[PDB]
């Protein structure tokens, strides 16, 4: 839930404006003076990609998730970038292969035989750990990700031979990949379509020939095996020799789009007939997430200057990015209206047609599987453990966590939102202010959760533009991604819902030579502005993205947003090195339950062992942190105690009486959905048993005192029904998906209105 | 008894992750944590 | 080179500092490696913000605003100014001795929050109980007369 | 069983022999190559002594006294008090040091070797640090 | 009640301690709740472990090693007489704004050993960087004469 | 006559990370005792 | 919090120490970190089996017991209390050369030892080449008369 | 390391022989060869079991139940104190060569006769290492000329 104003978007949401995206601290942005309409049809967005899990020790290579690898060691271990990693791998892969003592020493250690052929049946084994331990000697470097990709690479080409064992395996994690790029994502494209050059020339040696004349003479000198090695180490080589700089294509083709974009280009520089003629920039230049790259490389940059000949270089450069591009990347061509189908949007309405609140959410699926591991050791002073799951408490919560899946759709909040907002309204038209929007994203908070990050540094960072210093690196880095994709996908959405557009240049301040913007030319049919804008004409000219958005219908979404879950039960062999500590979560918990009996008050502790089968207090488990229900339930209560403080500010000052009979009703039929809704989670797994355990260690301290049993027709039931409404808060609250905090007010929301007592006044008959 | 001393003090091939952090974390438990007080 | 919205306050308050006195203007010189001439720290100051800051760190009486709008303008200077700018503070020699003494208390302390709720939970329920008995008095008058 | 014996005894000898002239050929190379050879034979011949007494060790009676050995462990840690157990001795030494002891153990058991051969043989792989060079281990049940 | 290996060697001592001073028997009496008398307090002792652990706290010279006896032989009573056995420390009233300096620095060191490993990977690298170069010269003199 | 300081300056920040990772830890290796001393008394307390 | 089993050992020796010399009280309070009474070590030593440690390694003579105790019963503290507990041996100049001269004789002992068997057998082979004549010349005498 | 069951009885037992009489140094320097000061040959003792054994085995007033009970705990020191634990007993002037002295020395001469072989084996290869080094030369001069 972020909530801004539509009118003072500046100081409401700077983060996700325009003018702070071209560099305007101040107000000052222009209205559509000097103008240019572009049609775009096609953006470079990712794929539906989330982290996973890969194993590196085997003899396999992967060039495309090295390339990953590379990704992840460059920019989120504090690297420099991909681009310098690169370069240094070229370096060490020209110095290994461009020297014939090394594929000679570390074949006669893993032949055993300097000068003498070895035998066809007198062939041992060595595990590819040793044969790394000793590359690190001969071959030297600090990065083991290149000491990994030689030893796989020999491995590869000696695997058929015999010469190695199978033994070992070992796993890394890959991360989260962005979905709209960056200028800096669009130059590391280029760069990993080169290392993949690379790579795939070192995935394609084969040793068949070798592997023919060892079975068919029966015995090899080493010197073979010395020299087809390293004729496949300079064959790789030789295709990594001879490239363009990525930074200074990429800069050379996104400035050329910028001047046959721009309306005010100067007549001295401006693209020829020829390149303009350039088979492919028709295909770029109705391309968007060129478009926000580039306003992203000038407002970095400052400014862009042509260093390739503008005749005929150029003119051949750009077909090389072209094929970076369409070649198997991250980053693949779709239609505009494929990419921002999850977001959704409702408004409030008045008489007149004016929206006083707009709501535009995020669509999720909740996912529904958890898993319990326990971190075993391999030797003191040394972290390379690796984790055993276990099943029978996994299965467990996944068991309890299925039903409460199936009552938190993401559609029944805004839905609820909607029935607050009619139902308080008054009759009146809104002049005073734009209509204000609140807009839930509950990836934020996930992200809050999965980095262990307070909330108010996010929120912060949407609302006054900049991010914080005093936190760290592996946390801003990934604020100042998700806050490019925040800006990038509300983009996508407003000019695949308002598709006429047209290009300007601001030039007020001008601290730049020329940095576009948009506008949008949107038919309203209304007659007071949202925003600040004139209205004049049947259609407005806005150039801010979020107003666009203030002005739509209802737009239902057509794709679920969907996360995946971390697969530790496959590879359950593989020694563990990703920080398995942070995605992990410590798993104990204490609850107790109270009732009076006839003045005597009655307290039933209860443990978690007690609620998962166990027997003993198991210390050493731990559950892998389950971000996505956790992150849709803190939106779910942060609306329903946002709905309750509209309506008690309402009901004070309504004024009237047939619409305070209204609000009242509202109320009423709201707390007892919510009662309904968390007594029928407290009849699942944890919570029935949770319940089976309560009673008895109430009645067994009823012992001493002797007392008459009651009527049984409605005191079972109510005594039910309030058992069963703390054993659902319990499980909630035992899981992490709530705070004790929120428990307990919503528990005080819940006592206040005797909501109890109006469930049961529908369990009698008159 | 057969003795297991000389086959005891070997050492495990150490290779470095991607990604700092979470080190010292190996052995440490706090408190079980409450629930609300309900009524 | 530092940017004009921040020199346009950040040089003339440097510059009194400076005319109120010169003592200062050898320690910024030795401090940042220039030489003892306010012309020569000037420039540097108007060439590089990190020395700029590193002035508006040695003067912060009336440098404060302009370190705070500096602060504002780059984040950099920020980040590389807190590891440039350090010193260890004196620990007394009975500190962690005197700290072992907290332990069998402290702990009674979280014992009791844990279940009292928050912190703020146990501090109110302090409050609570230490009131006077009149209060408690007074709350069930107002009830007795048909008031909540 | 004499014969059999025999045969085990040539073998601990011919296999003690080995490693001394190739520990004694290393030392006077002065050739890296060479130097390389020998230290990738030693380990190369380590490894495969590693696998084939654990191969006795995970047989019928080697089999029986690897559940015997941890089970006995179990119910005296279990009595102790602490249940770290089916964690900490599932693991890359932990159960490569439960199975070359049951491997040597059944042929101690026997006839077929003696005590101080079989820790002379195991101060050979404490050596050659083929222990943790290794992990992974296939086993029979 | 009080078992007896615990009691032969505490009965004594605090006999001892009453033959040695009288003082102690009304500071007892008044401590734990019984009467003046000797044989009354000695008759509590030999009853109850817990009125025993106040005793031998009470006197705390001759009665350290029956204390820690009685907390070998009764584990039970070890928590219920750290409760009622209970006396809060004073507070430096400087202390909290003394410890509020050291936030800045105490992040960095869990930031150094966040990159070194272990806390005691850091000691003993810090400990490596203080020592002398002559072992850095014995340390490749063994290894160049073949020794490792 | 520098190139012989710098050179070695650039290679301890090769193995360290970044210059201010470098500046941290030689911070933190002048560092006196009783810090460490205290970060340990915190953690035997229970406190991370 | 310290065992009784070493509680009973380690704190009568600290006190004795104390009452036998003060000058160590300064000593262990500058060393440990705590307040220069009795009573405050006094409770950092009951509080912490490494203080206990470093306490018990500060005083010398009486000790011992108390140090090899504790080093028996708590056996997770001995890595941190020997990482706490270090001490820069101090080196020769004259060390290093002089052990530079001896890879002429340690490579022909190594050589001879191979040949022999262990240092056990070449010590024995020494002692009975060492050994007198007249033994050879009895044992001959006892071979001839049937002693084996 | 030493062990800490059997270092609570070492090290007092030579601490006291050493306040007892200060005649052992040269002992201690002869037997060990460590540095002569009472602190270092401590630490050796403290350092390597194979040195405590050597004291313990050097006296017998009163170190005879510390060095039994280092026998019992560490077996794998047995056979080494034996080797070092030798002298030779010079000579008893009768015919009859009792195994309660001589048992050790001919039990050295037989070990070392089942290493080399026939006794009149021994006996040459002990002439052959007494003859002078002129005899080498002598058979490598021969063997030089072309005969052997």
């Amino acid at each position: 839930m972020f909530n801004l104003k539509v009118k003072d978007l500046n100081g409401s949401a700077r983060g996700l404006t325009q003018a702070f995206a071209i560099g305007e601290l101040k107000n000052q942005l222009s209205v559509g003076a000097l103008q240019l309409p572009l049609q775009f049809t096609r953006t470079f967005s990712a794929s539906m990609t989330s982290e996973l899990l890969w194993e590196v020790g085997k003899g396999n290579i992967d060039p495309v998730m090295y390339a990953r690898l590379f990704f992840q060691y460059a920019q989120a271990g504090g690297a420099l970038s991909v681009d310098e990693l690169v370069n240094q791998f070229t370096e060490y892969h020209q110095s290994t292969a461009c020297n014939p003592e090394i594929w000679r020493k570390l074949t006669a250690y893993i032949t055993g035989s300097s000068n003498r052929a070895i035998k066809a049946d007198a062939v041992g084994k060595v595990p590819p750990t040793a044969i790394l331990e000793q590359l690190r000697t001969l071959a030297p470097s600090e990065h083991e990700l290149f000491h990994h990709i030689t030893t796989d690479f020999v491995c590869h080409v000696l695997s058929p031979l015999g010469f190695i064992l199978p033994d070992a395996a070992y796993v890394y994690r890959v991360g989260r990949t962005a979905t709209y790029p960056n200028f800096y994502a669009l130059v590391d494209c280029v760069r990993a379509s080169d290392l993949r050059r690379m790579l795939t020339a070192l995935s394609s040696v084969d040793s068949k020939m070798l592997q023919a004349t060892f079975k068919a003479k029966g015995a090899l000198a080493p010197a073979l095996i010395s020299q087809h090695l390293a004729n496949a180490a300079t064959t790789a080589f030789e295709r990594s020799r001879g490239n363009f700089d990525a930074n200074a294509v990429v800069s050379s083709v996104l400035t050329i789009l910028g001047r046959l974009w721009s309306p005010s280009t100067p007549k001295e520089l401006d693209p020829s007939a020829r390149l303009r003629n350039t088979n492919g920039i028709d295909q770029l230049r109705s391309n968007l997430a060129l478009f926000i790259a580039y306003q992203d490389m000038v407002k970095q940059r400052g400014r862009a200057e042509v260093i390739f000949s503008d005749e005929e270089l150029s003119s051949t450069i750009i077909p090389w990015f072209i094929e970076a591009m369409s070649e198997v990347s991250p980053f693949k061509l779709r239609p505009i209206n494929e990419t921002t189908s999850y977001i959704g949007q409702t408004s409030a309405i008045d008489h007149m047609g004016q929206p006083s609140h707009v709501v535009v959410y995020e669509d999720w699926q909740f996912a529904k599987e958890i898993t319990a591991f326990t971190p075993v050791k391999l030797a003191n002073n040394s972290n390379q453990r690796f984790l055993d799951v276990e099943p029978g408490i996994s299965d467990r919560m996944s068991a309890t966590l299925a039903p409460i899946g199936n009552t938190f759709a993401v559609s029944a909040f805004v839905k609820n939102r909607t029935a607050v907002y009619e139902a308080v309204s008054q009759r009146g038209t809104v002049n005073s202010n734009g209509a204000e929007m609140t807009l839930g994203f509950p990836s934020v908070v996930e992200r809050d959760y999965a980095l262990d990050r307070d909330p108010m540094v996010a929120i912060a960072a949407l609302r006054t533009g900049i991010v914080d210093e005093s936190l760290e690196a592996r946390a801003s880095n990934d604020l100042k991604r998700s806050m490019f994709n925040y800006y990038a996908a509300v983009m996508h959405y407003a000019v695949a819902h308002n598709p006429e557009v047209v290009v300007s240049e601001h030039q007020g301040v001008a601290a730049e030579q020329g940095s576009l913007y948009l506008v949008w030319n949107v038919r309203t049919e209304l007659r007071i502005p949202v925003g600040y804008n004139a209205i004049e004409g049947g259609s407005i000219r806005t150039p801010e993205p979020l107003e666009a958005i203030a002005y739509n219908k209802p737009i239902q979404p057509s794709e679920v947003l969907q996360a995946k879950v971390l697969d530790l039960a496959n590879h359950t062999t593989s020694i563990h090195i990703w920080p398995w500590h942070e995605a992990s979560t410590e798993f104990a918990y204490e609850d107790a339950y109270s009732v009076t009996i006839r003045n005597k008050r009655y307290t039933a502790e209860v443990k978690e062992f007690e609620l998962l089968g166990l027997g003993q207090r198991r210390e050493r488990v731990r559950i892998l942190k389950p971000t996505v229900a956790h992150a849709i339930i803190q939106m779910w209560y942060s609306w329903f105690v946002e709905d309750d403080r509209t309506l008690a500010a309402a009901r004070r000052t309504s004024r009237d009486d047939a619409e305070k009979l209204a609000i009242d009703g509202r109320r009423m039929q709201n707390a007892v959905t919510l009662l309904r809704k968390i007594e029928m989670i407290g009849t699942t797994g944890i919570g029935a048993s949770a319940v089976h355990l309560a009673q008895s260690r109430i009645v067994d301290q009823m012992a001493g005192r002797g007392l008459i049993d009651d009527s049984s027709d409605l005191h079972v039931g109510i005594n039910r029904h309030r058992i069963r409404i703390w054993a659902g808060l319990a499980v909630l609250q035992m899981m992490g998906l709530l705070s004790r905090s929120e428990a307990e007010a919503l528990t005080k929301v819940l006592g206040d209105s005797n909501a109890l007592g109006m469930v049961v006044a529908t369990t009698d008959i008159d | 008894p057969t003795s297991m001393k000389a086959l005891d003090h070997t050492s495990i091939a150490s290779v470095a992750p991607l990604e700092r952090g979470s080190v010292d974390t190996d052995d440490r438990n706090s408190a079980p944590r409450r629930g609300a007080n309900f009524s | 080179m530092l940017l004009p919205v921040v020199a346009r306050a950040a040089v003339p308050a440097i510059e009194s500092a400076i005319a109120a006195t010169p003592g200062l203007v050898s320690r910024i010189a030795a401090a940042i490696g220039s030489k003892v001439s306010p012309s020569a720290i000037l420039a540097a100051v108007k060439s590089n913000p990190v020395v700029a800051g590193l002035t508006l760190a040695q003067i912060g009486s009336t440098g404060y605003d302009a370190y705070q709008q500096l602060l504002e303008n780059h984040p950099e200077v920020a980040e590389m100014l807190k590891d440039l700018s350090f010193k260890a503070d004196e620990i007394q020699p009975d500190f962690i001795g005197n700290l072992g003494q907290y332990r069998e208390e402290l702990e009674l302390v979280e014992d009791a929050a844990r279940f009292v709720g928050g912190m703020s939970n146990l501090i109110r329920l302090r409050q609570a109980l230490e009131l006077d008995i009149k209060y408690y008095g007074l709350k069930m008058q107002l009830n007795d007369m048909g008031y909540r």
